[PDB]
């Protein structure tokens, strides 16, 4: 029966909502160009 | 790479001699990974 008893009080209805939301978003590019050449040439005049 | 050697001489005598090289090497490489996970509990 537990400890006490109601001496008095109101009678209805609660309502409650807790409503949440997370949202993260990455997006990342990384991009890279290497580009070398040699070019040599050798002749005598035949060479 | 090319390369590219040659001789050509007069002397009578002539001679002539070339040598040509060529050469190409391509590499590629790709790799993809996709995940999609969805987690839904209702009560």
């Amino acid at each position: 029966y537990g400890t006490h008893y109601l001496q008095s009080g109101s009678l209805g209805g609660e309502y409650r909502v807790l409503f949440y939301v997370d949202s993260e978003k990455l997006k990342q590019n990384d991009f890279n160009s290497v580009e070398e050449k040699k070019c040599k040439s050798s002749g005598w005049h035949k060479f | 790479m090319a390369s590219k050697s040659g001789f050509s001489f007069g002397f009578e005598l002539g001679i002539s001699s070339q040598s040509d090289r060529g050469k190409h090497y391509i590499r590629r490489t790709k790799r993809f990974s996709h995940t999609k996970s969805v987690f839904l509990h209702a009560r």
